[PDB]
């Protein structure tokens, strides 16, 4: 079995997709700012 | 809670920059190697050395902050700290609190 | 490359902000990579990096006073001052609940 | 007057060697070498006794200069001493002498013993200075063994429901 | 099980490469 850790491992993916989750809806955004012209 | 470890942080970088001057000077040798140096064809065998090792261990924040990317890495933490404990992150937490 | 790209893009900010065509100003002793094959090449790169480093953290904190941008972004933004948005709220609370 | 030009070659590979501290000769000529398989520095790198060549003098000492140096370049990071260093024993090589060859056996290992009490001195002003290896090592006895048994006390009673 | 979330962020990893990728095009395209 993996090891058990004091630090989250489960928190620290989460945030990590959610940061993930934040760049490509700001990058979405901005293309279709960039498409529509 | 969070935020009293960016503004310690902050001020302390803030004092440390205040009594350092601006523009560093670099100095060399005349570097005499040459061909001790070259080391010319394909490459070394030391190239190896560098992925084994790891450089994942960066703490303690001595000094303040001392990078841009750490500065922006800071407060991009601090973001991902606040959505993360308010309950809007998890599934089950922001269902109930949208009931609620 | 990331260290190269890096302190580019520092030193281009830097010149861009505070107007300067180049850094005769300062009046600093530099140094420039002799050759490609020289064994200080790393070292050459750290040293740029750290001087572009320098240079563009002074400008955001003792320039640009960035530590007040940051208090300012929090009282604005997460209430760290209640006092305006709460007088806000109170004044459009019939429109604020409206659909 | 054949084997001075055909041995030049070797002597290059180990001034790259004494110097930087790094591998040039990618064919099996040379009695050091690496093993990418290991997980570990003191063994990635290995000496190969039976092809220490006979002209070649205080090889023992040569391969611990050229593992201290790797060690000190690519782990520690210290590049600015190590530049420094490259600097002023290239200054002896090439513009004293003009390498390895042009040099006699007595020179040769005055250089190297040289070498070796400078690199060594540096290693341990790092490792048992900037370091601190001894009060680490002390630690390591002090919460391993058991020592601060108050903190493992509080441990114990704070978790004794979990 | 925590394998369905690293699989899940390399999926992201390669949505964010493409995205930058048609920025990329986009632009060469125009200019």
């Amino acid at each position: 079995n993996i090891a058990t850790t004091t630090k989250s491992r489960e928190e620290e993916l989460n945030k990590r997709i959610v940061n993930y989750k934040i760049q490509l809806k700001l990058m979405k955004n901005f293309l279709q700012e960039l498409i529509d012209r | 809670h969070n935020f009293e470890e960016i503004k310690n942080l902050i001020h302390t970088t803030a004092t440390n920059l205040a009594t350092s001057e601006l523009g560093s000077d670099i100095n060399d040798e005349g570097d005499n190697i040459f061909n001790g140096s070259l080391i010319r064809g394909t490459f070394n065998n030391n190239s190896i050395f560098d992925s084994k090792v790891h450089k994942h261990r960066t703490t303690t924040y001595v000094e303040g902050i001392s990078t841009v990317e750490q500065l922006i890495q800071k407060f991009l933490d601090y973001s991902s700290t606040l959505l993360n404990d308010s309950l809007l992150t998890r599934e089950e937490s922001l269902r109930q609190l949208r009931k609620m | 490359q990331s260290k190269i790209l890096n302190t580019g893009k520092y030193l281009n900010i830097f010149k861009r902000c505070t107007g300067l065509h180049n850094f005769e100003s300062l009046k600093e002793k530099l140094t420039t990579i002799t050759s490609l094959a020289a064994p200080d090449l790393e070292l050459k790169i750290d040293e740029f990096y750290h001087r572009a480093n320098k240079m563009l953290m002074k400008l955001l904190f003792d320039g640009y006073n960035f530590p007040s941008v940051v208090n300012i972004f929090q009282r604005l933004f997460l209430f760290a001052d209640s006092f305006q948005i709460d007088n806000f709220i109170d004044s459009t609370f019939s429109e604020l609940k409206r659909g | 007057t054949a084997f001075t030009e055909v041995v030049k070659p070797y002597y290059n590979i180990v001034e790259h060697w004494i110097v930087k501290g790094e591998l040039i000769d990618n064919n099996n000529e040379f009695f050091i070498i690496f093993d990418q398989e290991q997980n570990e520095f003191n063994s990635i790198i290995k000496l190969l006794p039976k092809k220490i060549p006979a002209f070649i003098k205080s090889s023992d000492k040569i391969f611990q200069i050229g593992k201290t140096l790797i060690f000190l370049n690519k782990y520690c990071r210290e590049l600015k001493w190590v530049n420094q260093y490259n600097v002023k024993y290239s200054a002896i090589l090439f513009n004293n002498h003009q390498g390895l060859a042009s040099m006699t056996t007595n020179e040769m290992i005055k250089l190297i013993d040289s070498q070796y009490n400078e690199i060594l001195t540096f290693l341990t002003q790092i490792i048992q200075g900037n370091n601190k290896l001894f009060t680490h090592v002390y630690n390591f006895k002090r919460f391993y063994f058991m020592e601060t048994n108050d903190f493992i006390d509080a441990i114990m009673v704070k978790g004794k429901d979990v």
